[PDB]
């Protein structure tokens, strides 16, 4: 007549590691690390992204016409450029304080685009039909959707000034461009003045330019290029444009919503009808597990990014039967 | 392990013991069986439960152009530094964790014999493989007795004298 | 049986 | 605990116990009484002094304009993750080491009852709870003996032997 | 007869947690997070600190004539701005480089407010009595007390070149203010010469400003604005400023010293007769304990800050009574 | 220790064992002599190696101008942030490491003796020290029954019993 | 007849801490805080450093005269500068975004210094052998070895115009200075144009660049002063000069190519015949154990640096003999 | 009475 | 003549 103590035993072939042992087979574990994702791009807390396609963030600003045009009023959760975008800045030149413009976006949850300057009568007595080869549409050349090139009208570029307030409740984020001919006849036969200049102001904002021209070695075969600049007019503020030649004005613009938990990635994957909490530029990711092996990139609530191949935290015992 | 029972005095597990973590086997008269030992099962899967939880719940894109090179390395060195200091942290808490449950449910099974031994006093044998051989008969009663802490060692004291003489 | 809501013992009782 | 001693065979505490950590009760004849174990006691006092020492010396504001942002998120980044690693890095000392403690504790307390029962050995019977009945008269000189670790076993070996039977 | 062994056991009800448990009532603990402040602004290490009251640092620094003025020396061991202080930059512009001058404040210990340029010596045929309405003290119009607005005597504005050689062993911080009207008829009436410019000059500082003259939107009611600009002489260095109009010429200047554990803290706390080792923008802190969960902006020798609600380490032993 | 052995009930160590970390003297007829415990002594090396690996593999300069003081200040706040987190994580790992350590050093010897007593039974008495006196004669091949984990009890049960009385 | 459990015993004075225990002698230790190191600067990887000796960065890129010149291709695993390098910038100026061009060299691991100008066909009809007090070597005023002075010749300036096309495979590293007078007289008499101008464009860089003229308090007994640019030109990229005046024309440039690993230190130790994975400014290090605390400056697979004095990882038994 | 500097006993002999 | 690589016990048979 005997009575024995004993503990569980069964077939698990889980293993963990301790700090005096490697591989310990046990009886029950959890794991910490999740590896799995389903290699979509899908919609976070039931927002879809939004996607530029061809585009970049700057293509996409400036209206490049080689883009599909997106509706007037849009709205995301997270912004996706894609690794090789070919259409972009379409006319050569520098986008000045690009980066910081991107970090404006990453915190963007929404944009209305709507027309600041209608082409037909803010810039009366110059030409507003510019086009160049540089940024073509369908064979011909053509220019952004949301600038105009002022150019001169019956030999003469008088002195324009327009202005616009902004009763939008919202941040409007305008952007525009100044022009450097290559050689100063360009210069003559486009704007009239050898000294022009551009002079663009808000209560916070100011800022003059004069056109440098210099030749310098033809990108997409444009021996002069075009710088673009931008700027965030607060609700209630005034945007004042005043120039004699050399502006590239604007014509649309955008106003601006802030949310939180945004950001932009760079990803091949496609959308899907799908719903996560958590997304990487491979896929979308439960976010229920402390850990995450998948991307150090991610969106939404999401699990830490370790470089470990495996965490398994053990619950049972020494398997041994 | 660290108290020598699970892998040691006790070589090893029970696959037919499926209703606990820690338990018993008896063989008398009426046959034999296993027997979860249900309330150090329940509280170790408390205690446990509790690790796995705070471990869970203790966790909770720029561009730079040419001339910024200073604050694009500054930035990698910060997510590369964080990188490291919580890959060494998620291992480490693994890793040490890892040993304190394996060294728990050693210290488990351990307290169990040893509370069996403490209440089955010389009325039994220890014959080594965490058993005891009875110096009397003990029918499923009694062994139940000695599961819920309840053996009467007077009851039994002067038979099991007599056959351990 | 037991009270596990994590199933840290894999149903077991 | 880890160790079988505290909540364990030795069910509670000792509220009467006001001069140590741990220590013992005794009754014979000339009465009853409380003694704590200075020795060990000072020895824990001392450990958990220097645990305490350790952990407390183990430890020992910037504007952006408008076109900055990348920068100030950087800096944020930069203190929300040094706090991120703090707060947890606090919290896990803090879990582990109070588990640490604790056994500490369950462990000096066995060790000191075993110390007594290797002390003592058949001269008295464990009768649970953390107890022994002497088979032979025990008195204030003898309790003495047993706390300060020069018991005679054969002093009393014949006496105890002719009680045990 | 029987002897017993047993452990302590009192009447504590201080609780603490571990891994496998969490309410475990002990005979004795000690707490480790500090999250009691006494609501004071305190001196710290002997030293009392700057208060600036309705002036931010912009508005002291320049010299709004709103603001209570200061002893000609002073020495602080940190800087309170108060979080609405109304007065600040009373003549619209911008500070240029202002958070790098918050930032080298930051390490400052010390500063002589002296006379670098007199009022009456300084700058000859020109009219140093130029006030505005933007910056009213008593009612009427005035000017900020460091600087000194220069503009035409009798019709001309020679051009004039002054020179300051820094004979007080430490960093002299030197401010000025640059003029932009709104039209070119007040720059002439202001400074008679259309193409005025400013030179400012040291050994490793060197800058030429020129009037840029736009319309702007009116703010405090100016359309024109006012740029400020600093350096810090190094000692033994000079400064040479030279212009022919819209210089805003410096009158007084700051010697300045340098020590070790200073910063800048938002505050509407009170200061009071007392003193502590850490001050948080709530309070003073005992800094014994490591932790503390009151602020995450401390100056001083102070705990670290966490986010936890408690951290108790148990010393005593499970409470069983 | 924790586990009452080494600095315990068994006061100190032998440096004439050179042999091993753990194991045995023996003095009967033959003479006396030491003898390591091979297998205990290689598990320990086992797991104390893997737990230098673990620690060793766990771990695997710019200028700014006078109006860049803001930078300079987060990077030297970055490069500070690490080298605490850092030398924190190392002090605080070998610490616990080493308490963990000679822990595990005293357990492995409190098993050994745990071992050798309940292979012996009643055929000696405990001495203390770690030690038993054998109520039989004990050769050179009964010792190295005892530590190869075959000795045979009911061999020299009835002598033993014998001398016991 | 007795058998007995023990430990093992020996003479050890090893002792190491524990979390209730200090000074814990043992009979086995390792040690894992490496504190020694050999006091020389050594090969990395088999590649020996690039020593400067008294010249700094600026002064070996600029090529001050008064430093040993270097084989014309030469390839480093790290750059040494010395704490008080004398020969820098020889002419008094500003080097712009210096930093930002040590951050770049940081990770060059080759130069090929090439003729990218050569001084007798480069600028026809001006001078090219102006020279300076300012940049002496043996005794006599001489210039920078990488740029030349472009002057004045028979009393005309004529507008140059030249141009270099990168046909070297790598990116090649181009440097000039542009020249500011301390009076226009001085204007007039080396370039004989007061309004000059200067001009350097690529594909992605743009600058125009004015003589500033204003009397500056004589550095190195120079009232006028010497700024100096540099610009990465890509392979295929051109780079364009073109000027009137002012201009300190580039003579010889670098092709640099990319690597891993480099750094900057400054460091007072001789190079050695040895080799080490490990270098830093004190010395060499055995990237053996994973702690250091000798010093914060790392290049090569390196302990990470900590400030203990010990961390010793206790292996054997408590030492009780 | 033991050496409890701080306090880690609360008094306590 | 224990297989300890890294000389725990340092050298020990
Ligand atoms: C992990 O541990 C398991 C448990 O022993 C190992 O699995 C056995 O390995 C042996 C030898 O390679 C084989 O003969 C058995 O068939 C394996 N059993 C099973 C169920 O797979 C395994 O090799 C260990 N892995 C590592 C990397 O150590
Ligand atoms: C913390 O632990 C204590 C100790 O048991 C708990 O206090 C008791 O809680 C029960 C049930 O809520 C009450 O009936 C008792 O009166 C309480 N005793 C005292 C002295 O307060 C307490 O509930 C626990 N708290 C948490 C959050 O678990
Ligand atoms: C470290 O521990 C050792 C071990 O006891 C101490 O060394 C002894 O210290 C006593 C008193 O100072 C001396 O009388 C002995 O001669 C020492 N022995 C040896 C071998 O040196 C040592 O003092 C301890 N150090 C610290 C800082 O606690
Ligand atoms: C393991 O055991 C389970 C029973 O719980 C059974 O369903 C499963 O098929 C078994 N697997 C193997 C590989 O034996
Ligand atoms: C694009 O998707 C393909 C498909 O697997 C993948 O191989 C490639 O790496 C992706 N490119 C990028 C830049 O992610
Ligand atoms: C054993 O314990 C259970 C539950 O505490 C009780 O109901 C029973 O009467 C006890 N005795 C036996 C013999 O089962
Ligand atoms: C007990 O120990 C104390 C102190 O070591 C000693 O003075 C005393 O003589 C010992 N014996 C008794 C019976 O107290
Ligand atoms: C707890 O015990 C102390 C005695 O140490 C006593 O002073 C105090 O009043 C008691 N408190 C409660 C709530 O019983
Ligand atoms: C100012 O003090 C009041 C008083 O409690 C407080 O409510 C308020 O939050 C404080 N404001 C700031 C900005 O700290
Ligand atoms: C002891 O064990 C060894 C090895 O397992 C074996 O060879 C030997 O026969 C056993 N018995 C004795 C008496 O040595
Ligand atoms: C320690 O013991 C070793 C033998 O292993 C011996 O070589 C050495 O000289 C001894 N050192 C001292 C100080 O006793
Ligand atoms: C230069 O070397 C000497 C020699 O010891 C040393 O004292 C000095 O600190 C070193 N200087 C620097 C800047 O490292």
């Amino acid at each position: 007549d005997t009575i024995c103590i004993g503990y569980h035993a069964n077939n698990s072939t889980d293993t963990v590691d301790t700090v005096l042992e490697k591989n310990v087979t046990v009886t029950h574990s959890v794991n910490l690390l999740e590896d799995s994702h389903n290699g979509k791009l899908c919609r976070l807390k039931g927002i879809a992204p939004l996607q530029l396609g061809k585009c970049n963030i700057a293509g996409w600003l400036l209206g490049n016409p080689e883009c599909d045009p997106l509706l007037p009023v849009r709205s995301w959760s997270y912004i996706v450029e894609t690794p090789n975008s070919e259409n972009g800045i379409c006319y050569p030149g520098d986008f000045i304080d690009y980066e910081e413009l991107r970090e404006q976006l990453s915190s963007v949850s929404s944009f209305e685009r709507f027309e600041i300057f209608p082409k037909e009568s803010s810039w009366p007595n110059h030409n507003t039909n510019g086009v160049t080869a540089a940024c073509s549409h369908e064979g011909k050349s053509s220019f952004y959707r949301n600038l105009l090139w002022l150019t001169e009208k019956e030999g003469s570029y008088p002195k324009l000034k327009n202005s616009y307030v902004n009763k939008k409740g919202k941040e409007v984020l305008v952007l525009w461009g100044i022009h450097h001919p290559p050689n100063s006849k360009e210069q003559q036969n486009l704007y009239q003045n050898e000294n022009a200049y551009v002079s663009v102001v808000t209560s916070n904002y100011n800022r003059r330019f004069t056109p440098e021209i210099a030749e310098r070695p033809k990108v997409r075969d444009q021996a002069g290029r075009m710088n673009y600049y931008w700027t965030l007019l607060k609700p209630g503020d005034t945007i004042i444009f005043e120039a004699n030649g050399n502006l590239i004005a604007p014509m649309y613009a955008f106003a601006l919503s802030r949310g939180f938990g945004s950001g932009i990635i760079t990803s091949n994957a496609s959308m899907h009808e799908c719903n996560t909490k958590c997304q990487t530029p491979l896929g979308a990711i439960n976010s229920s597990l402390p850990y995450q092996n998948i991307h150090p990139v991610t969106i939404g609530e999401c699990p830490k990014y370790v470089r470990s191949a495996k965490l398994r935290m053990v619950t049972g015992l020494r398997n041994i039967p | 392990g660290l108290f020598g029972a699970i892998a040691g005095f006790i070589e090893g597990g029970w696959t037919g013991m499926i209703d606990g973590w820690y338990g018993y086997h008896h063989q008398n008269e009426q046959g034999s069986g296993y027997a979860a030992d249900q309330k150090s099962t329940q509280n170790a899967i408390n205690g446990i439960t509790n690790k796995v939880n705070t471990v869970i719940e203790k966790m909770n894109g720029k561009e730079f152009n040419k001339l910024e090179k200073r604050m694009e390395n500054l930035n990698k060195k910060v997510d590369d530094g964080f990188l490291d200091i919580w890959t060494y942290n998620a291992e480490l808490l693994v890793l040490l964790e890892n040993e304190r449950t394996l060294d728990f449910h050693d210290s488990n099974v351990k307290n169990l014999y040893e509370k069996v031994k403490s209440q089955l006093k010389n009325n039994a044998k220890e014959i080594g493989n965490g058993c005891f051989e009875f110096y009397h008969k003990c029918d499923n009663e009694c062994m139940e007795s000695v599961r819920n802490g309840t053996y009467d060692y007077p009851k039994y004291s002067e038979e099991s004298k007599l056959n351990r003489e | 049986l037991y009270e596990d809501p994590l199933g840290v013992a894999g149903g077991m009782g």
